[PDB]
RNA sequence: GCGAGAGACCGAUAGCGAACAAGUACAGUGAUGGAAAGAUGAAAAGAACUUUGAAAAGAGAGUGAAAAAGUACGUGAAAUUG
RNA sequence: AAUAGGGUGAAGCCAGAGGAAACUCUGGUGGAGGCUCGUAGCGGUUCUGACGUGCAAAUCGAUCGUCGAAUUUGGGUAUAGG
RNA sequence: UGCUGUAAAGCUGGGUCGAACGGCCUCUAGUGCAGAUCUUGGUGGUAGUAGCAAAUAUUCAAAUGAGAACUUUGAAGACUGAAGUGGGGAAAGGUUCCAUGUCAACAGCAGUUGGACAUGGGUUAGUCGAUCCUAAGAGAUGGGGAAGCUCCGUUUCAACGUGCUUGAUUUUUCAGGCCAACCAUCGAAAGGGAAUCCGGUUAAAAUUCCGGAACUUGGAUAUGGAUUCUUCACGGCAACGUAACUGAAUGUGGAGACGUCGGCGUGAGCCCUGGGAGGAGUUAUCUUUUCUUCUUAACAGCUUAUCACCCUGGAAUUGGUUUAUCCGGAGAUGGGGUCUUAUGGCUGGAAGAGCGCGGUAAUUUUGCCGCGUCCGGUGCGCUUACGACGGUCCUUGAAAAUCCACAGGAAGGAAUAGUUUUCAUGCCAAGUCGUACUCAUAACCGCAGCAGGUCUCCAAGGUUAACAGCCUCUAGUUGAUAGAAUAAUGUAGAUAAGGGAAGUCGGCAAAAUAGAUCCGUAACUUCGGGAUAAGGAUUGGCUCUAAGGAUCGGAACGAUCAACUUAGAACUGGUACGGACAAGGGGAAUCUGACUGUCUAAUUAAAACAUAGCAUUG
RNA sequence: UAACGAGAUUCCCACUGUCCCUAUCUACUAUCUAGCGAAACCACAGCCAAGGGAACGGGCUUGGCAGAAUCAGCGGGGAAAG
RNA sequence: AAACUUUCAACAACGGAUCUCUUGGUUCUCGCAUCGAUGAAGAACGCAGCGAAAUGCGAUACGUAAUAUGAAUUGCAGAUAUUCGUGAAUCAUCGAAUCUUUGAACGCACAUUGCGCCCUCUGGUAUUCCGGAGGGCAUGCCUGUUUGAGCGUCGUUU
């Protein structure tokens, strides 16, 4: 069987060295250099992987549309769907219960 | 003769603490006006392994009193502390586990950890885990506050001082034997070079005091003055007593 | 190594330029002592320290 | 093993080619040369090594501009041109 | 250091380490260590040419005052050797 | 950055059998351990073998220890003569 | 050649030689050698002696040459045997690379050969590295010590921006708006990191050249599309989708970015195999046979997934479900969807390339022509990548540069027209240094062409548990002074009647055992072990038998396909059979250290050190 | 004190050239040749017996004796070398 | 008797003593006072018609200018080289220059031929991007200039 060799300097396994062993039309077993798989981003709430957006290396973020980065809601690309959902529910019930101390509140103020 | 293990220590070349993996040095709030005068409110967001430490410690949010930004804090975790859960610290703050209050604000009996021993240290005492400080008494008159230490020592103390309530997570960690060398070796991998330790008595009159001999054995008595130098203070150094402990101390 | 620096790709350039025999035609000058470089260089035998 | 055997392991140098002196004494991990003392101010020079103030001193090198100070001293340092005889 | 004049000095294993492409060659990771090595002849006139030999060389010849001066060069001791 | 192939078979889990209960027995599954046989590796026990003006200023041969961790190792870095 | 003197010595004949030198009266001293394991140089005996013996191995012929055991070519015989004697690299070397010439020295024989000697030639990058980042750490500044060489310190008791962003102004002046926690710098050719592939080409260079086909970053910039009269787009219940589809200061997040082990799953390459189309080999006989070609890169588009998530619905007769028992009223099963594109498929790249054949051109630079290059299958296979999981820790397994998204709502925006280079297409550019070769039983270090040492990647067939051992294919070597004999003594290895440790300090050395299946297994025990305890039986070849599955068809059945495991039987043979290879001897006790581990490199590996556990001290 | 041990020791079974008691065989040496070619060491050297003697002589004294040149082995002596 | 061994002589070797030289050394005396930020000493790398070293020099590179002198240089070659002359050779002299990369070494850095910024000019459809040429940007301290800071502080106004 044909055997293969590095295409660089770096003779050790080391991350960013892995290599693949594919066929070329010359009818050769060479050696292709495979680059670091790349990290799915992450929602900022609970650390889970967004759905919708591409998976690539930190560089290549910057060379492809926008649509592949985010999706169409409030925190789209940042956070995941429940947890916008639930920043939403609590912001209002909070909000709501904000109200509500607040006229208790003056309703303690004028008979005590 | 040469100099010994004791004193190749404090210039700290192989012997500094290996802090590659550590997570930030613990501490309370800096003391501000709002601990002061009222309180701030923070929120658990993680409770994570800090390398050569028995304790969790707990990373907790604030908002920045004076300019739009969070402050990460990394406390000592209480038992009982969890992700989510808010923290208050003032001299407002309620008497719940996790809350940091002013010694003074705390009634007799309050169990209490990562005490100050001065006011604004950010944190001194009964730090380590399943340890804590217990409040014995106040002197509202001359604003002190008497505790008793992890070592059973009492101390006295600022009112002003802030401590966390609860007892530091993590407890009951030595009842459970090591079993090996490789485990001590783990345990100080990640702490210090102290790790493993030859006897004096198995060196050479060179290396140590108790080096020498056609049998191992000291020849002298171990217990050392407190006067002595570097390079004899190797031994029980100002032992007031020696032997088994029997009865009480 | 192959991957060298430039101040010692230099120092081996010079090395190789000076490891060269006596031009002869420098024997037939007058008063001439010089009769052959004294001063060569075989890789395997003396290594240049660089 | 400490003879032959261990000196299969040396392919690690100490010591690379010096800025100041180009000697191969200036110390990888030191930063310091052992010969000429660079990147101090001051070059390296003992009392005790007087051979070796001999083999780096004036004289030694080109004096490139030392060579012309007696022949200027001795014309009263010259300022001008020489004039042509008539 | 620069420029001079000298000596009851040494005479190439001496005199400076160095009379010479000497602080050179070379060693050492490094600080440092550090040699050996002058002389054909007045002049290369450094042996054209022939011959044997694969060649190096040899034998004739030639130059020279001398080749009992041929660069493996003045003289050419002893050990050791035919 | 590196470490064939086997053995043993810890928790946890599934099923069956027995028991009033407190609980017990059996068959699987699972894949633990500074566990074990044993390569590479790392080491260096014995022959008191070879060699001992050596291949070698420490090697060679067989035999042997250990071989998933207190493991082995490259490079970078720190510690310097009482 | 002699003479003189007791002598230290003086004189003289002959030969050689070529430039200075002596007697006498005095002066002066670095002034007399057989020794100092004296110093430096030179030379012997030993002595044509010790020796030139590891790594299986060479042989015939031709060519070349004065000369051939050693060079070249051919033929053969062998070996390394994919953890290589193969193909590359890191460190280190530095021209050893290639061609031509060449043999004085060197290659411990030789030499026509060479890593030698001489003369030339040779290393091509926007995409590979360096360069940049930060790591452990190193180290300026402000300061503070120190007689000082210098020491400390790394933001420190400092008034620390050669700040940015805009509207500009052409008034080459400005107007301001924000910030200044941290932040000198150096520190990785194995960490992090923008971007390239295939075919061809040289005597020697190639991911660098040639041909073709791409990509990234920075800059410039127009057209098309998109968007706006509801100014900064629509669709979907939703997960979310798309060719686009404003967004300042400031803030929040994500990626960069992370241990180890175990089994499982998927892919790729390799291994195995059927048909067909070619070529070669065997052919007394047999063999629809044995060997071999049948390939497809980066890049672009469409499609493709475990996991995760969404909608519906409302569950005990609990169900779903993994090799591994986890999940469900905090919403399972069921039904329908969304996403990441890891990985595969199709197409473009691309047959025009490469490969295999056949027929022709020619001193001939170099070819020209024709045909084919197709369709499958299989798996506890090997290696490797990925995935979903599970175990583990008093051990929880880097940082920074850099890139993106989001929050916020500053500012600016249309109708006869407005905006944007995160949609498509188009234009320009990408500097510097390295790049040859060796990487080792001859290119490095051990004084050397030294049996030592020196980091790492790829990895075929058979046997087998096996990447072991043994044989072989590709590739590479056939190198190590040779010839003739075969005494003693050796070194390495074998065998031995009868006895069986009587040898010896001592069973040292050797022998014996050994794989697998089945049976059987004691004391003691910390209950985990001891244990392969001990001790037995079997094992080949051949011919059979049985069991163990997948996919389809509406079935306890049919069709098709498929892997090697296990068990049983008959027969058979000089009773052989783990037939080479590979491969424990065992038991009863005492001393001692609990164990795994560690050290005296180069005479001691142990009972020594360490260790968990225990205790004391501050 | 279970387990573990290239630790020290005793006994038993198996096993055997450890031994009785040796023999045979293979390769590489040694050996002989062509080529190549060291080193240690060396006061001078090299036959014994007795004597005396620095009390253990190659040399001296007295005797025995004594014939070129040598090869392979060998380990008594050279109070052999280091 | 040869051979062999030993001694001697002759011739020839080996080796390099002896003799004789000497642009070197050593020591004494006399006279003189001159390195560097106007970049030294030192280092690296280059430079010749044909050069490896030593010597000299620096991309103007075994040297350019100038003064003096007056026909060479030389191992070979060769002038668009020279001879009653602005003329060969010349570290003869020397007063003008050139002086790479560095080095106290100075934009920052340096195991890198790494990375900036400012001014002028210039090329590419460019105040901003890319290329090129030239000139600049170290630290401590002194005098001065300008711009500032401090309720340290003086005068005046609500
Ligand atoms: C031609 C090769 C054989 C010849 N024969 C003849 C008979 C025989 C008989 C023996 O005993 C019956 C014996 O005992 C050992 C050796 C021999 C020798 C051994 C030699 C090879 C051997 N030479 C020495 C060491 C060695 C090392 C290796 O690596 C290695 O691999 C190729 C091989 C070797
Ligand atoms: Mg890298
Ligand atoms: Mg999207
Ligand atoms: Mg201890
Ligand atoms: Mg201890
Ligand atoms: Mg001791
Ligand atoms: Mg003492
Ligand atoms: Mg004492
Ligand atoms: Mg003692
Ligand atoms: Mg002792
Ligand atoms: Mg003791
Ligand atoms: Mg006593
Ligand atoms: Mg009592
Ligand atoms: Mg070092
Ligand atoms: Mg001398
Ligand atoms: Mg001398
Ligand atoms: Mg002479
Ligand atoms: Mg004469
Ligand atoms: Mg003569
Ligand atoms: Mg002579
Ligand atoms: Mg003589
Ligand atoms: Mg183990
Ligand atoms: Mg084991
Ligand atoms: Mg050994
Ligand atoms: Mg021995
Ligand atoms: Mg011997
Ligand atoms: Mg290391
Ligand atoms: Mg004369
Ligand atoms: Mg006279
Ligand atoms: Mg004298
Ligand atoms: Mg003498
Ligand atoms: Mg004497
Ligand atoms: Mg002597
Ligand atoms: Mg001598
Ligand atoms: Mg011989
Ligand atoms: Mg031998
Ligand atoms: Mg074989
Ligand atoms: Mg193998
Ligand atoms: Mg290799
Ligand atoms: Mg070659
Ligand atoms: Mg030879
Ligand atoms: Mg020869
Ligand atoms: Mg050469
Ligand atoms: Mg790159
Ligand atoms: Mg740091
Ligand atoms: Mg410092
Ligand atoms: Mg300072
Ligand atoms: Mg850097
Ligand atoms: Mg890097
Ligand atoms: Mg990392
Ligand atoms: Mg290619
Ligand atoms: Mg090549
Ligand atoms: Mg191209
Ligand atoms: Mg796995
Ligand atoms: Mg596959
Ligand atoms: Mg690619
Ligand atoms: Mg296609
Ligand atoms: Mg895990
Ligand atoms: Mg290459
Ligand atoms: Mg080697
Ligand atoms: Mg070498
Ligand atoms: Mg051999
Ligand atoms: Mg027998
Ligand atoms: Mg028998
Ligand atoms: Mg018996
Ligand atoms: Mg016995
Ligand atoms: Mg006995
Ligand atoms: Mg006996
Ligand atoms: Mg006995
Ligand atoms: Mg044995
Ligand atoms: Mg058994
Ligand atoms: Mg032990
Ligand atoms: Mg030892
Ligand atoms: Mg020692
Ligand atoms: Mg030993
Ligand atoms: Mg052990
Ligand atoms: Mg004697
Ligand atoms: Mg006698
Ligand atoms: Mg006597
Ligand atoms: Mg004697
Ligand atoms: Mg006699
Ligand atoms: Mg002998
Ligand atoms: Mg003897
Ligand atoms: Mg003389
Ligand atoms: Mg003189
Ligand atoms: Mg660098
Ligand atoms: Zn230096």
């Amino acid at each position: 069987a044909q055997r293969v060799t590095y295409r660089r300097r770096n003779p050790y396994n080391t991350r960013s060295n892995k290599i693949k062993v594919v066929k070329t039309p010359g009818g050769k077993l060479v050696a292709q250099h495979v680059k670091k798989a790349a990290s799915r981003v992450k929602c900022g709430d609970c650390g889970s992987a967004l759905a919708g957006i591409s998976t690539l290396r930190p560089r290549q973020y910057a060379q492809v549309s926008k649509t592949h980065k985010t999706v169409q809601r409030a925190y789209g690309g940042s956070r995941c769907a429940n947890c916008v959902k639930e920043r939403i529910v609590r912001a209002f019930l909070i909000e709501e219960q904000k109200i509500v101390k607040r006229v208790l509140k003056e309703q303690q103020d004028k008979e005590k | 003769g040469r100099v010994i293990r004791n004193q190749r220590k404090g210039a700290g070349s192989i012997f500094t603490s290996h802090t590659r993996l550590r997570k930030g040095a613990a501490k309370l709030r800096t003391l501000d006006y709002a601990e002061r005068h009222g309180y701030i409110r923070g929120v658990v967001k993680q409770i994570i392994h800090d390398p050569g430490r028995g304790a969790p410690l707990a990373k907790v949010a604030f908002r920045d009193p004076y300019k739009y930004k969070l402050r990460e804090e990394t406390f000592i975790a209480n038992e009982g502390v969890y992700t989510g859960q808010f923290i208050y610290a003032g001299k407002k703050a309620s008497l719940n586990v996790g809350n940091i209050l002013p010694l003074g604000a705390c009634p007799e009996g309050t169990i209490v950890s990562n005490v100050e021993e001065k006011v604004g240290d950010r944190g001194a005492l009964g730090r380590t885990s399943g340890n804590y400080v217990i409040i014995i008494g106040h002197n509202p008159d001359e604003n002190k506050t008497r505790v008793k230490l992890p070592s059973g020592a009492k101390k006295i103390i600022s009112s002003d001082a802030r401590g966390v309530i609860g007892v530091v997570a993590g407890g009951g960690r030595i009842d459970k034997p090591l079993l090996k060398a490789g485990r001590a070796f783990h345990k100080y991998k990640v702490k210090r070079n102290s790790w493993p330790k030859t006897r004096g008595v198995a060196m050479n009159p060179v290396d140590h005091p108790h080096g020498g001999g056609n049998h191992q054995h000291i020849g002298k008595a171990s217990t050392i003055s407190r006067g002595a130098v570097s390079g004899q203070k190797a031994g029980l150094i100002a032992a007031r007593r020696t032997g088994l402990l029997r009865g009480t101390q | 190594p192959s991957q060298k620096s430039f101040r010692t790709k230099q120092k081996l350039a010079k090395a190789q330029k000076q490891n060269r025999p006596l031009p002869q035609w420098i024997r037939l000058r007058t008063d001439n002592k010089i009769r052959y470089n004294a001063k060569r260089r075989h890789w395997r035998r003396t290594k240049l320290g660089i | 093993g400490k003879g032959t055997p261990s000196l299969g392991k040396r392919h690690n140098k100490s010591h690379t080619l010096c800025n100041r002196c180009g000697r191969r004494s200036f110390h990888v991990q030191k930063k310091t040369c052992s010969s000429c003392g660079y990147p101090a101010a001051k070059m390296r020079s003992h009392n005790w090594a007087l051979k070796a103030k001999r083999r780096r001193t004036t004289g030694t090198g080109r004096m490139a501009y030392l060579k012309h100070v007696t022949r200027r001293f001795k014309n009263g340092f010259q300022t001008g041109v020489a004039k042509a005889q008539t």
